[PDB]
RNA sequence: GGUAUGCGUAGAAGUGUUUGGCGUAAGCCUGCAUGGAGCUGCCAUUGGUACAGAUCUUGGUGGAUAGUAGCAAAUAAUCGAAUGAGAGCCUUGGAGGACUGAAGUGGAGAAGGGUUUCGUGUGAACAGUGGUUGAUCACGAGUUAGUCGGUCCUAAGUUCAAGGCGAAAGCGAAAAUUUUCAAGUAAAACAUAAUUU
RNA sequence: GCCCGUAUAACGUUAAUGAUUACUAGAUGAUGUUUCCAAAGAGUCGUGUUGCUUGAUAGUGCAGCACUAAGUGGGUGGUAAACUCCAUCUAAAACUAAAUAUAACCAUGAGACCGAUAGUAAACAAGUACCGUGAGGGAAAGUUGAAAAGAACUCUGAAUAG
RNA sequence: UUAUAUACAACCUCAACUCAUAUGGGACUACCCCCUGAAUUUAAGCAUAUUAAUUAGGGGAGGAAAAGAAACUAACAAGGAUUUUCUUAGUAGCGGCGAGCGAAAAGAAAACAGUUCAGCACUAAGUCACUUUGUCUAUAUGGCAAAUGUGAGAUGCAGUGUA
RNA sequence: AACUCUAAGCGGUGGAUCACUCGGCUCAUGGGUCGAUGAAGAACGCAGCAAACUGUGCGUCAUCGUGUGAACUGCAGGACACAUGAACAUCGACAUUUUGAACGCAUAUCGCAGUCCAUGCUG
RNA sequence: UGCUUGGACUACAUAUGGUUGAGGGUUGUA
């Protein structure tokens, strides 16, 4: 757009999504805060943990609903939840995955490292309320 | 055979090891791509001479 | 590691230094005339440099 | 003469494995590698084989310290300086 | 502004066919050499086979930029300046023109020194062309082709143009609409005011 | 002289093509006799040269080598300019005193082809057809 | 690139068609049935632009035959028992007929093969017929040395120290000329002594 | 406006702009005038002549051979030859960042390009399966749906099956 | 110091060293550099021409390479280092005067940067490098003196001086 | 009903059409990076269940420091030694079997040495 | 001493010193 050091071409905007190494996934499996979670902190979004606690909106089933997560499975850009199920014929079931930006956190944990990434994200949206 | 010498010694081995099928549950990847194999080696359907 | 540490520091303050402990860095600029050595100008070379120097005008009206 | 009664009387191997090759090519009586150059001091390439070329150039493998070369002059050639933690 | 497309002239040419041919009752088109490996013959080297080359194919250096005049070039420009009003036909090729107030409309000069361009779609909605841009969103969409490979994903109907004659932040302001494509005076370049 | 290696019986396709016996070279001896010093010598350059004497069975000439890396060249810097990395085997390169002179070098119009750089690097520079942006 | 407030998961491209129609004709328009994500009309331009053909390239597939051609050299196999979903075999083990004839279809060695040798287990291609065993797979093990031998010696010959020549690579080469180009030798001053090409 | 991004920009690290201080190294001119000395590249120039080669022709340069230089000289002035001059340069010594070349190698974007019989020989476990002993020749093969939810269990056969 | 009868000291050519201490063949190649130099083809055939001072050609470099500070031009109301582009120009001549080849100062544009050697007179080797011992520190084949410890250096080192 | 002729339905061999493309080639701006301290290429040895491609070198699918800040995953099993870093990428630390330009004489032979200390047994 | 087990070593062309030098080469002091 204004600087030519950024590409927009099919096969580069998607070289560098799929085969993007597997730590900046991370940085891209991210979900949107709940509404009442954007007074606390007045930011945007945030990626999601693997012992956290999202919701489903927009699926199968609309979501009203609490839910941990088992694991994060970052090669298949997805992100499980302990109560969306589904078995085979057998009585065997498993998660079916839904994608990060179909899902709605409403806890994180809050460790010492986790609180850092929000102070980091604290000022620098309300920087650009400046202007 | 029988008067070999120590590089076909340990050549034979590497076209002695590399003869066996597809690791036996590797086609459960991402993206499985691997039916059986590409070098595989039966002994009259294929020489060796390198 | 300590292995290491301890040789070059007793390695320190000498010439003719280990070869493994010979800052390993290039081909094209180790063997061809250091450059603290590689500047080293000449004398009618530098009085050509001495008293008629660059000034930093602006030739204008 | 040579339909099939010649083939039963070609045994003895005439082209064995080099050292820095891999490629049967060393002729053991005149001891010269083909694909190379074994008593040679030098790969014998030539410019009238590009295809083959392809198969012995600059890259086709290892590429072991000229990988980390081009790493290293990347970073300007930084050696004896280690890090420290980011404050 | 075309740019090159080549095939790269060896290719098809990693070759040695040189003709097992005539005759066997296999044809005449050279015949690719030793094998073992589907590749005897089955034919490279001629324009009508599996491999083979493409028939003689652009050469790098054509006549790929086209060159012009000086006095056309502003004979365009004057004869796209004098279908700016006479604003009949300017409502037969599009723009939807039912609110605007002169033709051909000329704006005060103070509104080069707008800063966000939401206070600036206020001035068109004040000028009765906002419900004209909103013909421009009805219209973008995807190209034909093989648009949807090669990135040019697609576009719509340019709208309003907006000469501003030395800048402030508009140039920096109005980008963001679809369709405004603005310009200095004394440029005054062709296609951006007359397409197609 | 030097004769053409073709064995017994000479060269074939053209008769522009066939005498041997008086082919002569072209590069003089002053700057093959450079050649065989800077490779069996794989560790010096080469700086000028001079004749001394001639009989019949050989011409034979000196070379003045320097030294590459002795650690007083380097700090002797009115005959630093010859060991920069671009310098070096001056011999094939041909700027040497007579491989300089070998190749055609000077200005203007007794030499005005060697002139698009070094020799016959002109008949490469004027036969480069220029298809324009904008023709 | 311009354009039609262009249709598009309330079915877009091609695919069929015993739905219907327009042109002189190339070609569209249209209904139904698949199908699952993108497409065309006017007017400016234009590229590697429409195929029955080239003893045309490549990939399916016919008739003959999809059961015809022929699987005919090496004397020649046989009843009964197994087991097996199922046996002219091979797969066995019971008989007992004849071959190979000791310059064998027999026992072990070379070159070349490269895991075939062995047990265990077996479904389909593999064994120009079958298959319960196989030189196929599955799955396991399996090659021990002071005396056997490579290793030392040298044979025709590779021309393989730098005398030489060649623009360089290197030389379809009895390199016999190359300060000492000596292996040295328990040795002695004062090139250790006649010695080694 | 779901998400990174992209937009101006802030954050941060490294250089990069050195006022001064120190140490080290050197320097008085240009200026006109005439006094005294103005030294200059030696088998090379150049002619003959042979042989490639040139736009170069009674010669372009580059070469092997024979020759063998002069000091107010040597070349050079596109017709050879003296002969009169004139003009302009001073042979055989030596170095320098630039504006120029880039199918390589390394990180980088771009469009009137191709859509798996196309495009690099290969979109993928293509210089691999593979044949030739060799030099080397080199093919075939991309695209289940949103999710693997891959078809439990029952019946039949000895089974994959149905 | 040599009837070829001894020492020692130099010199001169010249060795040998598991001495010290250090430099080089190689990989790649598009571009570049000095090399060697072919052929179908075109002439309606072909032999000088052409393909071409060209593909292998391989020995050499680099982020530049070579050139470059004129033994040049031009002959004019003069110009002025080297390289690439536009034009000079498909014109001048070379040509089986066949096919076909083929430049050039001069005109304008980018960039611009000029100067050490040799050799009179330059007029106390006033030179240079190792060594060891410290100064000063630094991942320096390093900066200051010294013993003036060597040796290189008059068969000439240095300063000033150059078409 | 056999059979052969002909349309469509329908099943069947087939992979063409159209769509889709973690790729190709072209276009152009950037930067100097090639070894005697061991390059380039190969041979092998690799790991829990492993042939490859890719990664490495007896520290062998990764490696000190660094950065960012919780996983790779078919599965078992170890982690949570995040909180004093998962796993990545960066990458300066250290490492680099085997062979080349073979720096021992030397290769269809893992063969023959030679010097010197160290380290075990002769003794 | 000899064995086996580690290491370091031990190319050639070659430049400037270092050491020991070789010469009816050239003199000099005897």
């Amino acid at each position: 757009k204004q600087n030519p050091f950024v590409s927009s071409s099919r096969r580069k905007n998607r070289k560098r999504h799929f085969q993007a190494p597997s730590h900046i996934r991370r940085r891209l499996m991210s979900a949107p805060l709940s509404k009442e979670l954007r007074q606390k902190y007045n930011v945007r979004s945030m990626p999601i943990r693997r012992d956290d606690e999202v919701q489903v909106i927009r699926g199968h089933f609309k979501g009203n609903q609490v839910g941990k997560v088992v694991q994060a499975y970052r090669k298949k850009f997805v992100v499980y939840v302990e109560k969306i199920q589904r078995e085979n014929a057998n009585g065997t079931n498993v998660y079916v995955g839904i994608h990060p930006s179909k899902v709605l956190i409403v806890k994180l944990k809050l460790d010492k490292d986790r609180k850092a990434i929000l102070e980091r994200r604290g000022k620098g949206r309300l920087a650009a309320l400046g202007k | 055979a029988a008067h070999k010498s120590f590089r076909i010694k340990q050549k034979l081995a590497k076209k002695l090891k590399q003869n066996r099928s597809v690791p036996q549950w590797v086609r459960l990847r991402t993206g499985n791509t691997i039916r059986y194999n590409a070098k595989r080696r039966h002994w009259r359907r294929t020489k060796l001479k390198l | 590691q300590k292995q290491k540490e301890n040789l070059r520091k007793v390695f320190k303050n000498k010439k003719y230094k280990p070869l493994d402990l010979r800052k390993k860095k290039t081909r094209a600029i180790r063997k061809a005339l250091s450059p603290r050595d590689a500047n080293r100008k000449t004398l009618k070379e530098i009085r050509k440099r001495s008293v008629f120097p660059q000034r930093k005008f602006a030739v204008k009206a | 003469t040579k339909g099939t009664t010649s083939f039963g009387k070609r045994h003895n191997k005439t082209h064995t494995i080099c050292r820095r090759c891999g490629n049967s090519s060393y002729h053991l009586q005149k001891s010269k590698c083909s694909q190379c150059g074994y008593p040679a001091a030098k790969t014998r390439s030539f410019n009238w084989s590009r295809k083959a070329k392809g198969r012995k150039a600059q890259g086709t493998g290892r590429m072991r310290y000229l990988k980390n070369l081009r790493r290293r002059f990347r970073n300007g050639l930084r050696e004896g300086g280690a890090a420290k933690k980011k404050t | 502004n075309r740019q090159a497309y080549a095939v790269s002239e060896l290719a098809g040419h990693q070759t040695s066919a040189e003709s097992w041919g005539t005759g066997r009752a296999v044809a005449r088109i050279p015949r690719v050499r030793g094998g073992g490996t589907h590749r005897s013959g089955q034919g490279a080297f001629g324009n009508m086979c599996r491999g083979g080359r493409m028939f003689a194919p652009t050469k790098t250096f054509r006549r790929w930029h086209r060159k012009v005049n000086v006095n056309q070039r502003r004979y365009a420009l004057v004869s796209a300046i004098a279908a700016s009003g006479v604003p009949a036909l300017v409502q037969s090729k599009g723009h939807v023109i039912d609110g605007v107030s002169e033709f051909p409309l000329v704006v005060s000069d103070e509104v080069q020194k707008v800063q966000k361009t939401k206070q600036a779609v206020i001035f068109l909605r004040r000028l009765k062309i906002w419900a004209d841009i909103q013909k421009v969103y009805k219209s973008q969409r995807f190209r034909a082709g093989r648009g949807t490979m090669r990135d040019r994903r697609r576009i719509a109907r340019r709208g309003p143009l907006v000469v501003y004659d030395k800048d402030e932040g508009l140039r920096k302001a109005f980008r963001n609409i679809p369709g405004i494509e603005t310009i200095n005076v004394d440029k005054l370049n062709l296609l951006k005011l007359a397409p197609g | 002289g030097r004769k053409r290696p073709v064995p017994k019986g000479c060269t074939y396709g053209k008769p522009k093509s066939h005498g041997v016996n008086q082919l002569k070279p072209y590069r003089g001896l002053q700057s093959i006799a450079e050649e065989r010093v800077g490779r069996r010598l794989g560790g010096l350059r080469v700086l000028n040269s001079y004749w001394i004497a001639q009989d019949a069975s050989y011409k034979y000439f000196e070379v003045i080598l320097i030294d590459t890396h002795h650690s007083a060249i380097r700090r002797d810097p009115k005959i630093n300019w010859i060991c920069k990395h671009v310098h070096k085997h001056r011999e094939l390169r041909g700027l040497t005193s007579a491989g300089k002179s070998s190749r055609g070098i000077g200005k203007g119009y007794r030499y005005s082809q060697t002139i698009g750089g070094s020799r016959r690097a002109a008949w490469k520079r004027k036969n480069r057809e220029h298809m324009h942006r904008k023709r």
